């Protein structure tokens, strides 16, 4: 399995 | 043991926008995300499954950000706030009513030093059973 984590620091 | 079907292949953690002015002192973290893993249809014999971490850490340890946000770190929790960083293990038992096990994991972005900055969040955890 695999988990992807996305995200933006603004 | 046999292995049981792996019902959650992939996941996703969106963490949205985070803001740098609230990543500035050393700790701060954002709220932490769900994610679940599944296995069901477990076989005859199997009563545990143990689930294997990987992927890369930078030098605190924690999950790397392959994105350009500097000083964010991932943090990946058990059901015990156990972090599981690359190379931990966490098992669970089989509920022998439904040949099944359920993994229920956070995430959440860290920032160990402080004075993160802005960009984008990327990383990817891998997670291989091992069946007993
Ligand atoms: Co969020």
């Amino acid at each position: 399995s695999r988990i992807r984590i996305r995200g933006y620091v603004r | 043991a046999k292995p049981c079907t792996v019902s959650t292949t992939n996941a996703t953690v969106d963490l949205g926008d985070l803001y740098s002015f609230s990543l500035m002192s050393a700790g701060a973290a954002s709220a932490w995300h769900d994610v679940a893993l599944e296995l069901t249809n477990c076989p005859v014999g199997t009563s545990r499954v143990t689930a294997s971490f990987s992927g890369a850490a930078d030098s605190t340890g924690y999950y790397k950000n392959q994105g350009t946000a500097q000083n964010i770190q991932l943090e990946l929790q058990d059901d015990s706030g156990n972090t599981l960083n690359t190379g931990a293990t966490k098992t669970v038992q089989v509920d022998d009513s439904s040949q099944s096990a359920h993994f229920p994991l956070q995430v959440r972005a860290l920032t160990v030093n402080g004075g993160a900055t802005q960009g984008t969040i990327e990383a990817v955890i891998s997670i291989t059973y091992t069946y007993s």
